């Protein structure tokens, strides 16, 4: 059968894992404990697509946590889920970050790496036959980035057949916190897109402005807004996890969603998010679905499309739906706004439906973009890492680890590449 | 003296907090023949024919620093004001530091 | 084994390690051995 | 389901083996340790006056 | 009696300020040869 | 694991080391004795004590920090104070004979002897620790005795060892204030010495800490403790997030690689925001804002530097205690569109945000006030380089009249050594307006 | 039971450690000495 392992790496992959596996855990209906309590048969039987089975009715998950920083891994142990999470996965190092990509991607990766690459493998042969891998990390995180480079790099020579599946989250345009990021950013991005075949782009700005727009609850915690994404890209594995006239297949996905090699970074997109009194205010139906799904205000990714045009759409539909509404509301998007797609490609819209709703609320979906408005994202970088390398700033450290300048050049040429071609398609 | 096999991770300055590194080793030898004859009477006393290390060893402005950006004549002397002490280039711990940098234009 | 720790010398060159490769897939098809279903109005 | 409940309670008896003398085991060398550390603690200061 | 165990969805949850202090234990550690990890007993503040 | 040395040197650096040493015990809540009550804490020397003390077996929490002194006269007394049980007793170096104020004679007639036996105590500090990340030196520039001693003994400690961090803690020579005219002697010889091998060095000045205090504190009259009282809290300050974790933790390692901009120049500027009476906090209401702006208000600096006069590169603040990452970045966000805060354009991004849970505590007869949210801030601008400027036209004009040298020539010096500083100085001054210049 | 990594030793306290000498050689033959003999601090042999 076909079946996914999880990698987590970077200290907020740390703190999106206990918020993504405790959603399984509880959608899949196990206590805190470990002992399934069986109530739904299909999240019974197809179990084995991400979980494997201990003894007594427990569901091993099947993730590598690795850090190097313990005091987040004790956190996220003492958290009310890490007992399900093994002190065999349990991989780390005896040094601190220092949040840097260079020793965390050269230095002290190169005593992990085997340990690392020991406890997945452990984990392959003990699966049957993966579709894949996903990995949950950051752009701008230090630690993620310096690992994650190292092992996307080996895992392709390994499993050059599989599906590399990349989920980090960009830091945000205002403030970086991190002055090095921009730096981080280039070079890992750099090996990115040679090393990954999908990319999720996420943003923290949005999720602020969503807390504003929808959630209106002021102070939220960041675990909520890791609630909001754990929510993501679970939707997007309901397709292989629940029946349906749905072809699930990441696969069948990304050959819909990759016309060309280089097109890797996608943008989210989630269903109906809910007010106060709104949520008994609100006729529940389709087109006010259709509607609120295609907002600009619900878009929560990196920016506007608006700033461009549309390359590629595909929205997955999670509750009960029929074909009939799905159709005419495709229809409607597409005699709504036929200009602003590319006229390179007509019809660019792949639709799933899942008969299988959430826990808690029927009508629900889940939609991936592809448009024309990465451009402000790596332009915004291109003046700050033009800015920075014009004299330099904070170079001594990387030296010392043996850093040169040399390769920063074809780290800025190849984004400048990137430039031209996503404005030489659509431009 | 030498670096052991496989288990390369239970022996490191990891636990000694060792902060001037122990001894270079490593594994390899290479293949020595030889009835390894003995070359002395009682006292480890070399018979004159063969050879020794030959009494060689008998018995602050070193800092470790990249020279990044800074003046060219000011970093040459660095240079020169790290080097020419061999009492402390030489043995005794090792006394020996490290040092990287880039050139001006 | 023992895993080799890349050393700081270099990376991937602009990305030039990639498959696309533009062909044209010859050997044609096989054989519809179905005729023109009609003889061109004639006799 | 004789082989099924076979390999259940083999695993579940062995399981709650396991644990408990653990359990048990951490918790006696600890208070010994104790009990050994204030014994060494009181003569001595005896012997110290 | 508030609903407990209620619809965890992603967007809302509850609050809590009676907590003061804050302290986590020292589950890891490394002591000789071997990294050696301890069991969770207390959490943060000590519980 | 996560853990660091203190080091105190010089007669002035002794009774703040104490002070802080006495604010620590109190968060743990250390009795005098050295115990803890029948509760169970002790063991190998594995708690919140283990970053800090060493409560082995014997149950007897050992501070991490050596208490370094040449003349027997102030480091007796606290040796008879009340907490000289916990204190190790030969932790507590002590010595018969005085620098006089000599660099030269602490660091040449008595260092050699001496240095030798706190590198003793050093590596066998060194051998019980595990991850110790770096050293707390507690200093002064007009060092009577921490001059000279300071710096062989920062010599020695980053000759053997280099990996790790050294962070330095001195109280700036006050600007139009001087105890002491051989003060400039010794200041920009240790200056000088220090540029090519200290990793971190921190300074403040004593004349803006009374100026605060009856500025919004409203004593007129404070004490050394109080003085110690403050400089106390900002070392714990910076030191809860190894006390304490948060949203984040950040570790002295980031700083020094965030803050430093380029190589010679390493010495940023502290600072705390929520620095007011208990009545005047009473009746009112703190909140990001506020202390927002409170922080980077000029008045609020200890040092005698106009930031207007300057430019800035990097801001670090740490907020201990209830705060939201929502106000923050809000109000971090008005601060850049401020305009008359002037970073260089060199630097987008020059903030780096501490965040812990941790409400900062009052002292039992103490004088500070009630926080629920603090925040340190400690920065680096271009506003500095007058201090030292100050200083050369002092110290140019001292020299060609060459006073007390008949002193320092005449226990074994020569006139090139002094002759070497001044265009170090001319160097570090020269090299800060063309970082300056963008 | 006794199996592998269940062997904890009787590691409490243990004051008195004398041994004896079960064993002795006699005469120009060897064997062991009277049986009557205490342990590893005065121990009790089987039955
Ligand atoms: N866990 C966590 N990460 C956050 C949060 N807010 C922002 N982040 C960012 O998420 C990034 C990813 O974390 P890691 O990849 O583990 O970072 P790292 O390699 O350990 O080093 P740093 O990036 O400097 O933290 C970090 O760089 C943070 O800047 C938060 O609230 N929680
Ligand atoms: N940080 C701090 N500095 C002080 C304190 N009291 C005085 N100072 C200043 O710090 C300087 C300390 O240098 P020294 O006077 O040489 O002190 P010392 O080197 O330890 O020994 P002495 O020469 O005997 O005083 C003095 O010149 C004072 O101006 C204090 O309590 N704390």
């Amino acid at each position: 059968m076909r079946e996914i392992v999880h990698l987590q790496a970077g200290q907020c992959g740390n703190q999106i894992g206990a918020k993504f596996w405790e959603v399984i855990s509880d959608e899949h209906g196990i206590d805190p404990t470990g002992t399934y309590h069986g109530d739904s048969d299909l999240q019974l039987e197809r179990i084995n697509v991400y979980y494997n089975e201990a003894t007594g009715g427990k569901y091993v998950p099947r993730a590598v946590l690795v850090d190097l920083e313990p005091g987040t891994m004790d956190s996220v142990r003492s958290g009310p889920f890490g007992q399900i999470f093994r002190p065999d996965n349990f991989v780390f190092g005896q040094s601190g970050a220092g949040n840097n990509w260079a020793k965390g991607h050269y230095t002290e990766g190169a005593e992990l790496v085997d340990s690392v690459l020991d406890v997945v493998r452990k984990e392959a042969e003990s699966c049957d036959c993966l579709q894949g891998f996903q990995l949950t990390h950051s752009l701008g995180g230090g630690t993620g980035s310096g690992m994650g480079t190292l092992l996307i790099s080996k895992i392709r020579e390994e499993y050059p057949d599989r599906i590399m599946n990349t989920f980090s989250v960009v830091p945000s345009p205002k403030v970086s916190d991190t002055v090095v990021e921009p730096y981080n950013a280039t070079l890992s991005v750099h090996q990115l897109v040679e090393n990954t075949d999908e990319t999720y782009c996420i943003d923290n700005e949005a999720l602020y402005d969503i807390c504003f727009r929808t959630l209106k609850l002021t102070t939220p915690t960041y675990g909520d807004l890791n609630h909001l994404v754990s929510a993501t890209m679970s939707g997007v594995t309901t397709c292989l996890r629940f029946p349906g006239q749905l072809n699930a297949d990441l696969r069948k996905l990304a050959v819909n969603m990759v016309p060309f090699p280089r097109l890797h970074f996608f943008m989210p997109g989630f269903a109906p998010l809910t007010s106060r009194g709104s949520q008994q205010y609100r006729a529940l139906t389709v087109p006010e679905l259709t509607q609120q799904m295609f907002d600009a205000k619900n878009m929560m990714a990196a920016c506007d499309p608006r700033h461009g045009r549309y390359l590629t759409v595909a929205a997955v539909f999670r509750g009960r739906m029929s074909m009939k509404e799905v159709d005419e509301q495709m229809l409607n998007v597409q005699n709504k706004n036929s200009s602003y797609f590319v006229e390179w490609i007509p019809n660019n819209v792949k639709t799933a439906v899942c008969d299988i709703p959430p826990r808690g609320l029927k009508m629900s979906a889940t939609f991936i973009g592809n448009s024309t408005a990465i451009q402000e994202l790596f332009k915004r970088i291109s003046e700050q890492f033009t800015a920075m390398f014009r004299r330099k700033a904070f170079l001594h450290w990387y030296t010392g680890e043996g850093m040169d300048e040399m390769e920063f050049t074809e780290a800025e040429s190849n984004m400048n590449d990137l430039v031209s071609e996503y404005q030489q398609y659509q431009d | 003296n030498y670096s052991a096999n496989q288990y390369e991770k239970a022996y490191l300055p990891t636990y000694l907090q060792n902060w001037s590194p122990a001894r270079p080793t490593k594994e390899k030898i290479a293949a020595h023949e030889g009835y390894t004859q003995i070359i002395a009477n009682d006292r480890g006393h070399l018979l004159p024919s063969v050879p020794r290390s030959k009494a060689s060893p008998w018995g602050i402005p070193p800092a470790k620093v990249t020279l990044t950006a800074r003046t060219t004549t000011a970093a040459d002397n660095l240079t020169k004001w790290i080097h020419k002490n061999p009492d402390l280039l030489n043995a005794c711990n090792g006394l020996r530091p490290e040092i990287s940098g880039k050139p001006f234009d | 084994a023992k895993v080799e720790i890349p050393s700081p010398k270099d990376f991937l060159k602009k990305h030039s390690k990639e498959k696309t490769l533009p062909p044209k897939k010859k050997f044609n098809r096989c054989s519809p051995k179905k005729p023109a279903v009609p003889l061109r109005t004639d006799h | 389901e004789i082989t099924d409940k076979a390999r259940h309670e083999a695993f579940a008896a062995e399981m709650k083996h396991n644990d408990k003398v653990m359990c048990m085991a951490h918790d006696r060398e600890q208070r010994h340790r104790k009990q050994l550390c204030r014994a060494i603690n009181d003569f001595q200061q005896n012997f110290q006056k | 009696n508030p609903v407990h165990g209620l619809p965890f969805l992603p967007g809302s949850s509850f609050t809590d300020s009676t907590k003061t202090a804050f302290h986590r234990s020292q589950t890891l550690n490394y002591r000789n040869g071997y990294a050696v990890v301890r069991r969770p007993t207390m959490g943060i503040g000590g519980d | 694991m996560r853990e660091c040395i203190s080091i105190h040197v010089g007669q002035a650096g002794v009774q703040i080391g104490n002070a802080c040493w006495e604010l620590y015990c109190l968060e743990h809540g250390i009795q005098p004795d050295g115990q803890m009550p029948s509760d169970k804490t002790i063991g190998g020397g594995d708690d919140s004590f283990n970053t800090f003390f060493s409560e082995t077996g014997a149950g007897k929490h050992v501070p991490r920090a050596v208490f370094v002194d040449l003349e027997p006269t102030v480091v007796d007394e606290v040796r008879t104070g009340t907490y000289r049980q916990l204190f190790h007793p030969e932790q507590l170096i002590t010595g018969k004979e005085d620098a006089a104020n000599n660099y030269a004679r602490g660091h040449y007639t008595i260092g050699k002897e001496i240095v030798d036996l706190v590198l003793d105590r050093i590596r066998k500090l060194a051998d019980l620790c595990t991850g110790l990340q770096g050293f707390l030196i507690f200093h002064s520039f007009g060092g009577g005795t921490g001059s000279g001693f300071a710096s062989l003994l920062m010599e020695r400690l980053s000759v053997d060892y280099g990996k790790k961090s050294k962070l330095e803690f001195a109280i700036y020579p006050a600007p139009q204030v001087s105890t002491a005219v051989v003060e400039p002697y010794n200041s920009i010889l240790t200056t000088h010495t220090t540029l090519e091998h200290s990793d971190c060095a921190f300074m403040v000045d004593n004349e803006a800490i009374y100026d605060i205090c009856r500025r919004n504190l409203d004593i007129e009259r404070p004490t050394y403790t109080n003085l110690n009282r403050l400089i106390g809290q900002i070392v714990s300050s910076i030191t809860a997030s190894l006390r304490f974790d948060g949203a984040l933790n950040v570790d002295l390692t980031e700083f020094q690689t965030n803050l430093v901009p380029y190589p010679r120049i390493h010495f940023p500027l502290a600072t705390y925001a929520p620095v007011i009476s208990a009545e005047k906090a009473y009746h009112e209401q703190l909140s990001v804002a506020e202390i927002t702006n409170a922080c980077f208000e000029p008045a609020n600096q200890m040092v005698k530097c106009d930031p207007r006069h300057g430019k800035y590169m990097a801001c670090c603040m740490l907020y201990r205690g209830d705060v939201v990452p929502k106000d923050v970045n809000a109000a971090i966000a008005t601060i850049k569109t401020k305009r008359t805060i002037q970073f260089v354009d060199w630097c987008p991004t020059g903030f780096k945000v501490g965040i812990n849970y941790q409400p900062p505590t009052v002292v039992p007869g103490g004088d500070l006030a009630k926080v629920q949210r603090a925040v340190c801030m400690l920065s680096n601008t271009t506003a500095i380089a007058e201090a030292w400027a100050r200083l050369d036209h002092k110290f140019d004009l001292m020299y060609a009249k060459r006073a007390f040298v008949h002193w320092y020539v005449g226990e074994g010096m020569e006139e090139g050594e002094f002759s070497e500083a001044r265009e170090d100085l001319a160097a570090l001054e020269k090299d800060y307006e063309e970082v300056g210049v963008d | 039971p006794f199996l592998p990594g269940n062997s904890f030793n009787r590691n409490i306290g243990k004051e008195r450690f004398h041994k004896s000498q079960h064993w002795g050689f006699c005469n120009n033959v060897r064997m062991l000495v009277s049986e009557n003999k205490p342990g590893v601090g005065g121990d009790l042999l089987y039955g």
